């Protein structure tokens, strides 16, 4: 995450993030429930093994709210192509549950119609990542939030040098420097509505980080609902 | 701005229009609070609430 705050105590729970063999994060994922975690089909092919952390906001410090999952099923759009990004969304079920506390809840899943209408209309969303603070910097060893506005459909497809399909949706800025970057790709974009955070998009793309002129692009959970909920019952 | 449109038909989360009126609903792990409006965490660390 360019630019943005830290997240705070218990202020981003539903943060999962994807660990190599060497125990270093390079994707996140969103915690939908005790045993399902959501992440970007491109995600998958950045480690040959990982697991799942949650409940961590300091890569350097055991602050005593963490917990390593490990993966049972690797449910991957099976419409999904490395060309485009499209259907860029992948769901995980953990071998043991997690268990809730400060720092470890879900986010919210919520019906695509009134989404759509109320959720995606609003002014911002907000990412989160353990992801690059500069586009040429290391990972950031703090988990860390962003305020991304919305960004109008057209204006988006004309700022794209790359297709901007139906599942996919812009957020950000047009020149501030503000941004997900390298390694918070899979992590959630949620938007709060009366106090209540839920999901809708997944960190998936963009032209660099923070650059003019163009804008961060995220899976349109949306579209994908239907999807998730079958992925969740097997 | 009518039903749904009006301010989310004063719904905590998911607002629907059937029969012309509005119908509120929740999220999973939500109750719908008795005066068919509000949502009622029904356990603990109900989905989409900062913890603590
Ligand atoms: C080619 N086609 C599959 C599509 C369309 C153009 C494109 C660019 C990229 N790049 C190019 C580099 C960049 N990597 S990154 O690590 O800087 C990165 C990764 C994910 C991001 C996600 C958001 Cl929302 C914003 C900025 C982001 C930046 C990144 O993600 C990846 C896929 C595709
Ligand atoms: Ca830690
Ligand atoms: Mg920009």
């Amino acid at each position: 995450i360019v630019g943005g705050q830290e997240c705070k105590d218990g202020e981003c729970p539903w943060q999962a993030l994807l660990i190599n063999e060497e125990n270093e994060g390079f994707c996140g994922g969103t915690i939908l429930s005790e045993f399902y975690i959501l992440t970007a089909a491109h995600c998958l092919y950045q480690a040959k093994r990982f697991k799942v952390r949650v409940g961590d906001r300091n890569t350097e410090q055991e602050e005593g709210g963490e917990a390593v999952h490990e993966v049972e099923v690797v449910i991957k759009h099976n419409r999904f192509t490395k060309e485009t990004y499209d259907f860029d969304i992948a769901v995980l079920r953990l071998k043991t549950p997690i268990t809730f506390r400060m720092n470890v809840a879900p986010a919210c899943l919520p019906e695509r119609d009134w989404a759509e209408s109320t959720l995606m209309t609003q002014k911002t969303g907000i990412v989160s990542g353990f992801g690059r603070t500069h586009e040429k910097g290391r990972q950031s060893t703090r988990l860390k939030m962003l305020e991304v506005p919305y960004v109008d459909r057209n204006s988006c497809k004309l700022s794209s040098s790359f297709i901007i399909t139906q599942n996919m949706f812009c957020a950000g800025y047009d020149t501030k420097q503000e941004d997900a970057c390298q390694g918070d790709s899979g992590g959630p974009h949620v938007t709060r509505f009366k106090d209540t955070y839920f999901v809708t998009g997944i960190v998936s793309w963009g032209e660099g980080c923070a650059r003019k002129g163009k804008y961060g692009i995220y899976t349109k959970v949306t579209a994908f609902l239907k999807w998730i909920d079958r992925s969740m019952k097997t | 701005r009518k039903l749904c449109s009006l301010d989310n038909g004063d719904c905590d989360q998911f607002c629907h229009e059937e029969q012309n009126s509005v119908v509120c609903s929740c999220a999973r792990g939500y109750t719908l609070a008795d005066n068919g409006k509000a949502c009622i965490p029904t356990g603990p660390y109900p989905c989409g609430k900062q913890t603590l």
